[PDB]
């Protein structure tokens, strides 16, 4: 999935091919680096990719005037009854209005979507 | 030219006594314009 990079030239590391053990062997192309990996699996390709932004969304967007709020969706954690909401305010999302909440109070930071 | 002639005698305008309506129809409109507010609101909950 991710990049990995060899520790002696710094560069990325392809997957090479050992034909003796059958294992897989991630090798760059500076040096004679070689490594085992645990992903086994060389690539990935979702095409669904139907991301939840509450990974996405920061807690900072809190504190922008511009945004609606509400205060009858109390916060799940702390119990704040304020919470700021906006939609995906992103593309490649469908067509999906589906809310999304911040908890307003500060540090708390709870970003859910009832 | 008859035509001409004879409006000389019933004459037209056009003006503000003729571009006002009465009370009970801008109760009327005022009426239908909140309930096509409300039904508005009502599909933009329901898509939420
Ligand atoms: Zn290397
Ligand atoms: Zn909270």
């Amino acid at each position: 999935v991710g990049i990995r990079f060899c520790q002696e030239c710094n560069n990325m590391l392809y997957p090479k091919e050992d034909k003796e053990n059958r294992i897989l062997l991630y090798a760059c192309r500076n040096c004679d680096y070689q490594q085992e990996a645990d992903n086994s699996c060389i690539y990935v390709n979702k095409i669904t990719h139907e991301v939840d932004e509450l990974t996405q969304i920061i807690a900072d967007v809190s504190q922008d005037p511009t945004l609606p709020r509400t205060e009858d969706h109390p916060c799940q954690k702390c119990g704040h009854k304020e919470a700021v909401f906006f939609q995906s305010h992103s593309a490649r999302a469908e067509d999906a209005m589906r809310l999304y909440y911040v908890c307003t109070a500060p540090h708390c930071g709870h970003r859910w979507t009832e | 030219t008859v035509i001409n002639n004879w409006l000389l005698i019933e004459g037209h305008t056009i003006g503000i006594g003729d571009s006002i309506a009465d009370s009970k129809t801008y109760q009327d409109i005022q009426n239908t314009i909140k309930k096509a507010k409300q039904d508005v609101i009502e599909v933009i909950e329901k898509a939420h």
